[PDB]
């Protein structure tokens, strides 16, 4: 579009940065794009925010282990996402509202 | 001999008390340095003089 | 154990492979103190040009620009997570993290004559 | 001393006199930010200085087997338990005073009997 020009945070989305085991990622990897990929899911458990991940069955044949994330602060920085794409424009995406590192299990 | 051996043991122990008794004084900063010298110089001169005092 | 309590979970669908920016997200990070604020009338426009590569950020003219730099790796590695209107959870790759970066600037008509007049000292 | 830095340049700052109102401010000397002074004490030498006796007593002081221990009674809560070391500010000068750190409430007690001390 405007060549070299950056997208639209103006519109304030919001996105969340996770940190991953290096083991993880590459399981999901594994997963089909056809599929939609569809790795695992989040759970939030109240009585006290808690996030966990777990693997779906079809990924590992076990029982599926959560992985605990740890909550964390944005930390004296902004940190803004922006993507480019084959087309090579330019977005700036979403700003990062928060932080977590899902630990290894 | 068998006391003179006794005699040097209990010579070298009241020594041995006579130093702990100057190092008790100067962890308790109590200690007196000597004109032109550290408080811990002063102490190791008086350690090391007794000692030999002692092997004497 | 029992759950008498609920948890709302939702599924992730690990990174979609097929993407049109699946190849690129990245992270633009900028320090607190660079008090960057991406609501000013000003910052209403920006543009991000490679520099023959660092990246450059500016504004229009007579503001900042900043240099973006990529940072080291390791064996984790970040992911990021975007929420769809309905719950499910889309996760794509961090391509590279970019520190910025930027100017200050009232560096114009000096350094070159700062280090010289420096020089005449020793 | 505790000193500031610029908010927006994050650089140090430097003291000017407001000669005007005769008070004392900090400038940048990267951008025009300026903010008024908090104390009027702006350097201190110390020449005797007592900053690096009591250093590195992380709680985990316990766990060092290098360390002596005594069954002096804690000042605090009385606890007969404890590990010492002399001023680790490393001088030729330096008295052979002690530091107890207790093994219970980690109050930081001496052997001096000339002075007395809070660190
Ligand atoms: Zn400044
Ligand atoms: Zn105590």
């Amino acid at each position: 579009e405007e060549s070299l020009d950056l997208d639209l945070e103006r519109s304030n989305r919001q996105v969340w940065l996770v940190r991953l085991p290096m083991f993880l990622a590459e399981k999901w990897r594994d997963r089909n794009n056809l599929h939609g990929q569809e790795l695992g899911k989040i759970r939030i458990n109240k009585d006290g925010s808690k996030i966990t991940l777990l693997l779906n069955e079809n990924d590992n044949d076990s029982i599926p282990h959560e992985y605990d994330l740890e909550l964390t602060k944005k930390v004296v920085e902004n940190e803004y996402v922006f993507t480019e794409q084959n087309l090579k424009k330019t977005a700036i995406v979403g700003t990062v509202c928060h932080e977590c590192q899902v630990m290894p299990s | 001999d068998g006391p003179t051996m006794r005699e040097i043991t209990e010579t070298i122990a009241e020594a041995k008390k006579k130093v702990l008794d100057v190092t008790k004084e100067a962890q308790a900063n109590l200690l007196t340095a000597k004109h032109g010298m550290t408080l811990r110089e002063s102490f190791e001169d008086n350690v090391v003089r007794f000692l030999n005092e002692a092997r004497d | 154990d029992e759950d008498p309590n609920e948890y709302n979970e939702f599924p992730l669908r690990a990174i979609p492979k097929e993407d049109l920016e699946n190849m690129r997200t990245h992270l633009l990070k900028f320090q607190s103190k660079k008090k960057i604020n991406p609501v000013t009338d000003f910052h209403l426009p920006v543009r991000l040009h490679r520099k023959d590569y660092p990246w450059v950020m500016e504004d229009f003219d007579g503001y900042n620009t900043w240099v973006g730099s990529y940072e080291a790796g390791n064996s984790d590695s970040y992911v990021l997570l975007s929420v769809e209107d309905d719950g499910s959870f889309t996760m794509i790759p961090a391509d590279k993290v970019y520190k910025f970066t930027a100017r200050n600037k009232y560096a114009t008509l000096t350094i070159d004559e700062a280090e010289k007049r420096m020089d005449k000292k020793s | 001393t505790t000193f500031r830095f610029c908010r927006d340049c994050n650089n140090m700052l430097y003291p000017r006199e407001d000669k005007e109102n005769n008070r004392l401010l900090f400038e940048c000397r990267t951008c025009s930010y300026v903010e008024e002074a908090g104390s009027p004490l702006v350097y201190r030498h110390e020449l005797i200085t007592n900053i690096g006796e009591t250093a590195g007593v992380v709680q985990d002081i316990g766990s060092d087997p290098t360390l002596p221990r005594s069954d002096r009674e804690c000042p605090k809560c009385h606890s007969r338990e404890n590990v010492f070391f002399q001023s680790q500010q490393r001088r030729k000068d330096t008295s052979m005073v002690l530091f107890f750190v207790c093994l219970s409430c980690s109050h930081i007690f001496t052997s001096d009997q000339k002075n007395k001390r809070t660190q």
